[PDB]
């Protein structure tokens, strides 16, 4: 419905954070 | 648990040169091949003690080099794959170019690294080679042990195989070991008339005589 309800016409049925990033990038070897 | 880069001064029951006596106040055992040998007490002020292990780690590796230059192509001669080494008369040999702008253009081309060696010593960091790559990390050097890509190809140092105070300090008595060889080979070059391999030969046969004492 793309939060603009006026699309509600299925109106029925047809029958994750905590994780955390940080900013990796490579790097040359030795 | 890691690898160490800090080299880990010598506790200060180190054996010594002299075992039994007291060893100096200023050779607390910091520096690579510390054994409290100090007569002269020439090392007193730590700024001359910088400048003189500096300039005893320059001795040694020219040293090594020199005796490694000498040693090698005259076993090879007295194998027989070099015709005519001699390192007394390698100087007074025919080259491409004459002594003198040989000398000069060696003395220009070592003076411009001898003076950043000059200018790392007087201020660490200011002169940098070791590529600074967009997120490696480079650990800062000791004044006189620098190297990343080229002096340090190996990465041998910086706490690997052997911690880095060992492999300094076998360094050092090698250098030394060096040093007392060369002066050994200019005296004998002039004092036996010969080689040092022949000299060594003419030593472990009958050692009692052919020695200092008999030319
Ligand atoms: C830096 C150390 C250095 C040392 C210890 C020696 C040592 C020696 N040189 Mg050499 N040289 C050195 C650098 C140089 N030499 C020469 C060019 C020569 C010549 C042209 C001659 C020597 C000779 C000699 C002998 C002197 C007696 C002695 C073995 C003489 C020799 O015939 O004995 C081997 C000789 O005539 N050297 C040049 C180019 C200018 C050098 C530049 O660094
Ligand atoms: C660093 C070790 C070293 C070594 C292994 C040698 C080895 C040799 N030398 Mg040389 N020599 C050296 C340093 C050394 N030399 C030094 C520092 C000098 C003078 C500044 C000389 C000057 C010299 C002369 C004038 C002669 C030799 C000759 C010889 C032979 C011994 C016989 C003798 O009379 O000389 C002993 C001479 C001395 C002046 C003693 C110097 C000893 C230094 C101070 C210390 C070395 C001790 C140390 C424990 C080394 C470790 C031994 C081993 C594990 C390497 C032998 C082939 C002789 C030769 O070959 O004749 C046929 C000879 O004529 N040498
Ligand atoms: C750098 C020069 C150097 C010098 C001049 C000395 C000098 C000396 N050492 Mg020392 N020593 C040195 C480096 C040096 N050492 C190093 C690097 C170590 C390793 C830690 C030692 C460890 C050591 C030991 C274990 C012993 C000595 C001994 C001796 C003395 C006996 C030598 C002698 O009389 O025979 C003359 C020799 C000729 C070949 C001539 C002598 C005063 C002895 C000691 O002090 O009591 C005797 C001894 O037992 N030294
Ligand atoms: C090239 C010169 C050289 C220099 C600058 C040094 C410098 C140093 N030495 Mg090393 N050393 C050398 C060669 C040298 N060494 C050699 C050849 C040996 C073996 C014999 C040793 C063995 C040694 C030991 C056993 C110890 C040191 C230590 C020290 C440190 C303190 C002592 C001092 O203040 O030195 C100042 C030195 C100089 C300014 C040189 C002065 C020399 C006079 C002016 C004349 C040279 C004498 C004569 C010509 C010798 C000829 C050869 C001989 C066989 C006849 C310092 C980093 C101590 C340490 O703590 O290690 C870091 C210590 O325990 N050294
Ligand atoms: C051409 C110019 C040149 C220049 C400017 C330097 C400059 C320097 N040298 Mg190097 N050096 C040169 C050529 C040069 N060198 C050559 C041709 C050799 C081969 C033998 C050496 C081998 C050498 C040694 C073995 C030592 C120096 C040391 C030094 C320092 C002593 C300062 C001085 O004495 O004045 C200084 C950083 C000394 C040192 O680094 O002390 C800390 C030291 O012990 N140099
Ligand atoms: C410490 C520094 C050092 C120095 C100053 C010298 C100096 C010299 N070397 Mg020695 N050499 C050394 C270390 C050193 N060598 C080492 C580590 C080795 C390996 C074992 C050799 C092996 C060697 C050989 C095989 C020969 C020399 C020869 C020469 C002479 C001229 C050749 C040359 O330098 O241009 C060459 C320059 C290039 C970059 C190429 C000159 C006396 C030559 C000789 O004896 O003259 C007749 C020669 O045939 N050297
Ligand atoms: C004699 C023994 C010796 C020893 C034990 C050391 C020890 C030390 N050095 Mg010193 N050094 C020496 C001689 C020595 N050096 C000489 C002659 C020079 C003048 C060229 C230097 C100049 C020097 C620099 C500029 C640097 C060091 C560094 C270091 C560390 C590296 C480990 C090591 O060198 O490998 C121990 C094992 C060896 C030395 C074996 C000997 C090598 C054989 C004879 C030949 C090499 C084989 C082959 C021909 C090379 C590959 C071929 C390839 C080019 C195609 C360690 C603390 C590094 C540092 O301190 O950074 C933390 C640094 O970058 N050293
Ligand atoms: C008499 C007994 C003796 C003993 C037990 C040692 C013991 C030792 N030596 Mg010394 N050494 C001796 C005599 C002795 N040395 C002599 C006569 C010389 C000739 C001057 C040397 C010169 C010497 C050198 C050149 C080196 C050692 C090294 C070593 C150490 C490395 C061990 C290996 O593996 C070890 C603590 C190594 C060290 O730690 O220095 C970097 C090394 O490279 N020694
Ligand atoms: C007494 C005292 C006192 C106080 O207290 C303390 C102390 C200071 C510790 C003590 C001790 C001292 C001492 C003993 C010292 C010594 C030194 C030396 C020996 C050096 C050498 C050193 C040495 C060195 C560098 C060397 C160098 C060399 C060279 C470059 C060479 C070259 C060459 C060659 C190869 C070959 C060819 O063909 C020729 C030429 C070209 C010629
Ligand atoms: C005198 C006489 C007399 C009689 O006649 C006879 C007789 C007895 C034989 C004699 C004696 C002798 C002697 C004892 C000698 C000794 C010597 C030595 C010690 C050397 C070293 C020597 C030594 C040497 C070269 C060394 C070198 C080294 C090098 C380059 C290094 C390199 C490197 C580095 C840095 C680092 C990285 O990461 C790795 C690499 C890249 C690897």
């Amino acid at each position: 419905l793309l939060t603009m309800n006026n699309k509600e016409r299925a109106s029925f049925f047809s029958k994750y954070f905590e994780n955390k990033n940080i900013s990796l990038y490579p790097y040359e070897s030795d | 648990g890691g690898i160490s880069s800090v080299c880990e001064p010598l506790p200060p029951d180190r054996p010594l040169w002299f075992p039994g006596s007291t060893p100096p106040q200023w050779l607390d055992g910091s520096l690579p091949g510390d054994f409290g040998f100090d007569p002269l007490g020439l090392g007193s002020d730590p700024e001359t003690l910088r400048w003189f292990a500096q300039a005893e780690l320059m001795h040694s590796r020219w040293a090594m080099l020199a005796v490694a230059g000498i040693l090698i192509p005259e076993w090879l001669e007295s194998i027989g794959l070099m015709e005519n080494f001699n390192w007394y008369d390698a100087g007074s040999r025919e080259y491409f170019a004459d002594p003198t702008t040989l000398f000069v253009v060696q003395l220009a081309l070592m003076g411009w690294v001898e003076g950043r060696r000059w200018a790392d010593y007087v201020n660490p960091g200011c002169v940098d080679i070791e590529p600074k790559l967009p997120n490696r990390k480079n650990p800062k050097p000791d004044v006189g042990y620098p190297g990343g890509l080229w002096f340090d190809f190996m990465m041998w140092g910086r706490g690997s195989p052997e911690p880095v105070m060992v492999l300094r300090t076998k360094e050092i008595k090698n250098g030394r070991l060096a040093m007392l060889a060369f002066v050994g080979l200019c005296f004998q070059a002039v004092y036996t008339g010969e080689g040092p391999l022949e000299n060594l030969s003419r030593h472990v046969a009958d050692p009692g005589h052919c020695n200092i004492f008999s030319a």
